[PDB]
């Protein structure tokens, strides 16, 4: 091990699961539940063959509004859906007994695609599920129907879209949880560019396990970035422990101290009290009746500060059952912390400047949205490096319905699809098991 | 080899100007010193600029394909790369832009040839291209009046004839010489003035012009005449149609 | 009869146009031009003002050595130089751009959710009249809530408005008629209940931003700019907090969830933003060209405008500014619009079709292709060996291969009624062409053409495409002439046959129907040439703030 | 196996290697060697200590002609480069005795970095390459030399360039085979996004390597990409193995046949008549004076072509020792071939349509360049899938010195670097050992 910080880990209902596991036992380059989740997102497609049907019926295909006349084709896809996910699946395949998935849902409507792993061996990135997954569908629907040579390419444009015309694959009938790669806002930005809704569909709304797998999904990226390279490496294992991973239940017994009565001040009165039991900081210097803290360790604070923070947004977004506040959770949380006590907000004022912005664009004619639109890779929420995103997963799970682009209006397909694989429901679950196995070989 | 099909004169004339083993007809006699002059990179006399050492200086890696292809002279010597390019009237000259490009990678080693509808081009090691040059002006593949060598302004392929049976030329690099019936070359392929003009002979009568082109045209030999022509290309459609779908 | 292009020929040339000899040489180069004239003498001016020498006839080559021809702009008697029609030159082609630069579809369906179900209010014909009052104030440029802000002149901003459309005829009929497209009165009775039928209940606004801030800024600028606009008429017309949560998903609707774009961002190499010429496909530009709602008896007159809208916009000023520039590619377009040359080989491919099969029934298979595409094809290769004036006038033979093709392709789409056959017929032209003449167009003029044949029905990713759904982003598509502005004709050839109100997307078609555009879209080629002759008064001019 | 094809593999200098080996140990879905190529090209990237000391030295960073006076910073870090490298390979490393490997080279001039593999398994694409490299070799530089906190920036703008006010690495002094994943034409072009000049420099100019490496990344590309999914997949593992392996030895044997006195021409008579005595294609029908040809497999008939097709570039070519005239025999062998035959070229037109373009936009003032500057992701030259720029790099390969933008302009910093590898330098070893290694696994 090059760090000797040892973490208790709990699961989603706070019984203790381990005690004394390694820090990097949940780190991203050496948990195995944490690449099987990350080779999983980049693998797995859902194919609307129900959609597919529709567009052709139509001749509906290429983009909103988009229709061509006198192109329709009656083709009965989902009646035949086993044949064709057959057909396609030994398209798709690289050899018979390899990690190829392919299972019908909804009746035949949907299909649940997961490429083999070794396509990706040999791949520079991970559009080849999306495009495999594709023409294996658009080559299995034409073969079935021997649909001929001067009416297949309307097959293509129902299954994928304006691509190539377009950049993206605008009027796909297939989903995927990542986007084109040419739309990172910089390199090493991926797996930061999934909708905060698609992570709340495929968990369910289990605000805990939201809250996981966004943590997962951000300090991963954090490492593909280089930002959780040398100096910086243990302060980001530190916030996925503490603030995505229930780490020494710390998180759970904030929001048990505070959830029926409590603030975003008495969590912050809580959260304080407790890093100076652990001696995480100390007093420093006594001004006039006002104490200046210090610390020897300012990545357990802010892992500490982090914690909190996700306590903060669990009680006060879940006092409302409304995930607008979260914005207003995540800037005066750090605004107030550092003048309770004279130390720097989580992630040195990345946080609050993020929500800065974040409640400004998401109350305004600007842009933005509601929080469930936003993610990593958005311009408005890339700044904080891993800290603030999985606050907002957290509050889209607690909320009741107060919000017109909810995760049922922009990631149904994700929410029917994603949420039938063990590991990106419940993330917490299985990467916790995989920290255990493994906490010897750290 | 084959070639081409059809069973036109313009058909056969195609297979003729690719076959290595079909002798072009020579026309008129040019001196190598006149060739210079035409195209115009050098002064006769002047020696061949290089733009890479001679190959034996340079000791190249081991690589059984270099070992096994022969270059051309002008490699050797690490000549320049230059050019000469040509315009083809549609009114019935002997060649035309593709027949020459198909017929010079069927003839000649080591050609950058590029088809264009008003230019024809062959880019080649300087010395090289001064031998290849001098069979392009003394046979069959050129007539003075409806071919033209032109490095620029090449406007002329599609328009008509002056009173003389002349291609146009913005630059007038050929003269008509309406006292002796024989065209001069009055300036290089770049436009600019030669010392001495040279003869490029007489004309072709629209006889034998008819007779040696390569052009279908209503008033020769039409294309949609030449089925089995016209069956090959629609084929290679087809197939290519097919091919791309399944 | 005589073909459409002999009076064309007989006005350039003085020879009759069978003649196969003339004389050069003798016109005195530029001076033969009144328009070189003009440009000799103001070249001049201009080195002499700014101390730094300009136009000058006697670098390079002189220009002139032949006949400089005057061009008619096909359907009209206006027979004007061709440097009347580069787009730097004439006022109504770079009007037609900024209309459709300018020019937004945006949604009120989400935003009117928000309202009924996030704020608990209603939305009525009363309030929507009342918003679109407002909105016509805001949208160029003008305050409805803060004190002390600071707006743009009317003047200068009057080209800039909203209306609204939808085919729910009660809703439109409650509604103030100055903010209406009116489907009904703007097309024929068979293709307003198409579109109605398209549009159904919905309520969408056509945005139109000032010219003026189109011209300064970008594409991507318009569906911004209409929806700041948008978002401050909806908080005061319906009297939210100006800027509460609910806010954002006005802004999100109107930015996102229910916007139009002309045309889609571009990739890297050729990096533009939404509303650029590359990103509009060529059913959406058939959809823009209006000649469908006039001409609709014509389906090859219906075709050609379309033709001429997008050999204009993608040939002089897409590919010959925005991705090359200098004195560019007019005449590669010209050869489309001008002369009656493409209408003549059209009409006879029409005339094929619907003696043999009948417009729309003949099988759609390859056999239709191999005997329409053919037979156009010849005939059109032929006009230009049996009248020498015409070759001298298309003299470039990319020009010529992008007429005949086209004819072709659009004949062929006639007979099938469908485009991708139609498609088939244009490369099948070019492979013939290239054999007859034993040349084709410039040096890479036949890459798609070669990649053509295979791609035309291919299925997979990023070969594969309705060409309806294809555009100047399409791989093989993206860099050459003579050949994007004939594909958005062959788009609407089988629409126009089959008599559809549109050819891809309905809600563009409907958008540009509308009278208070400064450029007529019903009469593309008519505007052409109204510019040609310098009678075309375009928005954006800044004489109102600039001294006298 | 899927297909029952079998090819005999042969060495660079026509020597049999191994007989009736199935087709798909080629693949690159299953040759572990083709894997290795993919992953090393993944993680392989080139530092220039030298250069990051001299723009430190001079304030020039930032692009082209950028100085900021009163901000140079004078290090030895070329004189430190082995205390530097040390610290940066403890950063990169995720274990120790993993893959990661840094050498000097030149006398620590520069530096080869392989990041860990591990990295990339849990990683979305490539760029954790340059950015886990950039910000290792940023700190060790930073604490060689206790650089202050006031100016290490500096050091990052050396190293890294304008980014992120770039997107991309803007006079950055670092240097990778791949460009960003924003500078992709579309999803899953990576491996196509490589500079010919770098497969030239990367192998030294030696054509038969040159040739291999550019289609082992073009046809791995094809499979990323979907292309060579279902129907198409045996015709892109032909091309593969015929026009860039060498297979059953055709391409060397029609380049030794014509050699000395050979044409374009020659080549494609000398082709057609092997495909006649092969079987490959057969008289369908006569016409006058001229015999229709016809094939009963067209994959293979492409496959034959296709290897004719680099031997008439390798000729051509080869005997003026100037790459110019690549963009006309990609034409002219394609157009002759098919009024030879009655049969399609290769790509059924799509090398033909390519070369069209590549020749305008090679001899013209629109764009472009020489043809060492394209690439299977440049606009032009994307169009043939895997078919067109292997010939330009074994053209590439062949050119005496008739370039200004030539392999030592372009990619010196690859040349140096990237050659020291054995499997980018010699892939045609590699890859045709491996293949034998796993044929009766196939
Ligand atoms: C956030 C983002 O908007 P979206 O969330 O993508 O709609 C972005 N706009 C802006 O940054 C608006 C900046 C100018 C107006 C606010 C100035 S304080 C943009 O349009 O690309
Ligand atoms: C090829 C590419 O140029 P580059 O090789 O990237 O310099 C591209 N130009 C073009 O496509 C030129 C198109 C217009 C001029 C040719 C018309 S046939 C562009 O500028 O993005
Ligand atoms: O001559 S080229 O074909 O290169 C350009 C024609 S505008
Ligand atoms: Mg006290
Ligand atoms: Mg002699
Ligand atoms: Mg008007
Ligand atoms: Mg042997």
């Amino acid at each position: 091990a090059k760090f000797e910080d040892k973490v208790d880990l709990y699961d989603d209902r706070g019984n203790l699961v381990e005690e004394q596991v390694p820090l990097e036992a949940l780190s991203p380059l050496r948990n195995p539940a944490i690449k099987s989740i990350v080779q999983g997102i980049k693998r797995t497609v859902a194919v609307n063959l129900e959609g597919i049907e529709n567009a052709l019926k139509t001749a509906k295909v290429g983009g909103p509004a988009c229709k061509i006349m006198g192109r329709e084709l009656d083709l009965d896809i989902v009646g035949n859906a086993e044949s064709i996910a057959a057909a396609a699946k030994e398209m798709i395949q690289v050899t018979e007994d390899d990690d190829t998935n392919v299972e019908l849902l909804g009746g035949g409507k949907r299909a649940l695609v997961q490429v083999p792993s070794a396509r990706f061996d040999v791949a520079a990135e991970y559009s080849a599920a999306p495009l495999v997954t594709a023409t294996a569908f658009v080559q299995a629907i034409i073969n079935e129907f021997d649909v001929s040579m001067y009416d297949a390419n309307m097959v293509k444009a129902a299954v994928l879209g304006r691509y190539p015309q377009s950049v993206e694959y605008m009027g796909a009938n297939i989903a995927t949880m990542l986007d084109i790669p040419q739309k990172l806002e910089g390199p090493g930005y991926a797996l930061r560019n999934i909708m905060v809704n698609h992570v709340v569909a495929a968990t369910l709304k289990n605000t805990l396990q939201a809250a996981a797998l966004s943590t997962i999904l951000e300090q991963t990226a954090m490492f593909e970035m280089g930002d959780a390279v040398g100096a910086f490496e243990r302060m980001h294992l530190l916030g996925l422990a503490y603030q995505g991973m229930n780490a020494d239940n710390l998180v759970f017994d904030l929001v048990k101290a505070n959830g029926k009565e409590g603030t975003v001040g008495s969590v912050i009165a809580d959260l304080v009290e407790r890093a100076l039991e652990d001696g995480v900081i100390k007093v420093e210097k006594e001004l006039t009746d006002y104490k200046v803290y210090g610390t020897d360790d300012l990545a357990m604070w802010n892992a500490y500060a982090a914690a909190g923070l996700m306590a903060a947004t669990m009680v006060n977004q879940g006092a409302a059952r409304a995930a607008q506040g979260v914005s207003s959770t995540l800037l005066y949380y750090n605004d107030l912390i550092e003048f309770e006590t004279g130390l720097p907000s989580v992630d040195f004022g990345k946080v609050e400047g993020t929500a800065v912005g974040f409640s400004f664009f998401s109350h305004s004619i600007y842009g933005g949205g509601g929080p469930g639109i936003f993610n990593g890779n958005h311009i408005v929420t890339r700044h904080s490096k891993g800290f603030a995103i999985p606050c907002v997963a957290a509050a889209m799970a607690l909320d009741a319905g107060t919000q017109m682009f909810s995760p049922e209006a922009t990631s149904g397909l994700i929410k029917e699809v994603f949420s039938q694989v063990d590991e990106f429901r419940e993330p917490l679950k299985y990467v916790v098991e995989a920290a255990a196995e493994i906490k010897n070989e750290i | 080899a084959q070639y081409y099909p059809g069973t036109t004169k313009v058909a056969q004339n195609r297979r003729n100007f690719c076959n290595p083993e079909y002798e072009l007809e020579k026309l008129r006699e040019i001196s190598d010193e006149d060739v210079v002059k035409i195209l115009g990179h050098r002064a006769p006399g002047e020696e061949y600029p290089s733009v890479h050492p001679p190959l034996e200086e340079m000791d190249e890696p081991e690589d059984a394909i270099r070992e096994m292809v022969e270059p051309i002279d002008g490699a050797k010597a690490g000549d320049r790369v230059r050019y000469i390019q040509f315009t083809d009237s549609m009114y019935f000259a002997p060649a035309q832009p593709y027949v020459r490009s198909r017929a010079y990678l069927c003839r000649y080693r080591g050609a950058d040839a590029g088809t264009l509808s008003g230019r024809q081009i062959i880019e080649t090691r300087e010395r090289d291209l001064e031998k290849i040059s001098k069979e392009l002006l003394e046979t069959e593949f050129f007539d003075p009046a409806r071919s033209g060598v032109r490095g620029k302004s090449v406007h002329g392929h599609s328009l008509r004839l002056d009173e003389d049976g002349m291609m146009f030329d913005m630059l007038r690099r050929q003269i008509y010489n309406k006292d002796t019936g024989r065209v001069e070359m009055v300036k290089n392929q770049i436009g600019d003035e030669l010392d001495e003009p040279v003869d490029l002979g007489e004309p072709l009568d629209e006889e034998t012009l008819m007779e040696k082109t390569t052009i279908y045209r209503v008033d020769g030999e039409a294309y949609r005449d030449d089925v089995e022509a016209v069956e090959i290309m629609q084929r290679i459609h087809v197939l290519r149609s097919q091919g791309g779908f399944n | 009869a005589d073909k459409l292009f002999i009076n064309a020929l007989k006005k350039k040339f003085e020879e009759s146009p069978e003649e196969k000899k003339t004389t050069f040489y003798t016109l005195g180069g530029w001076k033969q031009s009144e328009r070189k004239t003009e440009f000799v003498n103001a070249g001049k001016e201009v080195a002499a003002k700014r101390g730094i020498p300009q136009y000058n006839p006697d670098i390079g080559t002189p220009l002139g050595q032949r006949v400089l021809m005057p061009y008619q702009v096909s359907t009209t008697d206006t027979y004007v130089e061709g440097d009347d029609l580069h787009f730097v030159n004439n006022a109504a082609m770079q009007q037609m751009w900024d209309d459709i630069r300018r020019t937004v579809i945006v949604g009120l369906n989400h935003a009117h959710a928000v309202i009924e179900k996030r704020l608990g209010k209603e939305v009525t014909p009363e309030t929507i009249t009342h918003y679109l009052e407002t909105v016509n104030h805001a949208m160029p440029g003008a305050a409805v809530v803060q004190e002390h802000m600071v707006e743009t002149h009317p003047a200068l901003v009057a080209d800039s408005y909203v209306k609204v459309f939808t085919g729910n005829d009660e809703i439109a009929d409650e509604i103030d008629p100055a903010f209406v497209i009116d489907i009904n009165k703007q097309f024929p009775e068979d293709q307003a209940e198409t579109l109605k039928a398209e549009v159904g209940d919905g309520i969408w606004q056509v945005v139109r931003i000032p010219t003026i801030v189109s011209r300064t800024c970008d594409g991507a600028t318009t569906s911004r700019w209409s929806a700041m606009q948008i978002g401050m008429s909806m908080i005061s017309a319906y009297k939210q907090a100006a800027g509460e949560a609910a806010t954002g998903d006005f802004a999100y609707a109107a930015k996102h969830a229910e916007v139009i774009h002309m045309g889609t961002y571009l990739p890297v190499r050729r990096a533009r933003g939404e509303n650029e010429p590359g990103g509009v496909p060529f059913g959406y530009l058939a959809d823009i060209c209006q000649s469908s709602r006039v001409n609709y008896e014509d389906p090859v007159r219906v075709s050609l405008d379309v033709v001429a809208t997008g050999a204009m916009l993608y040939d002089q000023i897409w590919l010959g500014s925005y991705m090359s520039g200098g004195v560019g590619f007019t005449q590669y377009a010209t050869a489309a619009y001008t002369d009656n040359i493409l209408d003549d080989f059209t009409y006879f491919g029409k005339e094929y079709v619907e003696d043999k099969y009948g417009l729309c029934e003949a099988p759609n298979n390859m056999d239709t292709v191999l005997d329409v595409a053919t037979e156009v094809t010849f005939y059109g290769l032929e006009q230009y060996e049996e009248y020498p004036a015409l070759l001298e006038d298309q003299f470039g033979g990319s020009q010529r291969a992008a007429v005949v093709a086209a004819a072709a392709g659009c004949s062929t789409a006639f007979a099938t009624g469908n485009a991708q056959t139609g498609l088939s017929g244009w490369y099948l032209s070019m492979y013939l062409h290239k054999e007859q003449h034993s040349r084709l167009g410039f040096y890479g003029y036949d890459l798609q053409d070669q990649c053509g044949a295979s791609n035309v029905f291919s299925i997979r990713g990023d070969e594969g495409l309705p060409l309806e759904l294809r555009g100047p982003n399409y791989p093989n598509y993206a860099m050459n002439v003579g050949h994007q502005g004939e594909y958005a004709g062959i788009s609407q050839a089988p629409h126009a046959a089959r008599g559809d109100a549109f050819v891809f997307n309905p809600l563009v078609k409907i958008a540009f129907a509308d009278d208070n555009l400064v450029f007529d879209f019903t009469n593309v080629r008519g505007e052409f040439a109204k510019g040609a002759l310098r009678e075309f008064e375009p928005a954006g001019e800044r004489a109102l703030i600039t001294p006298a």
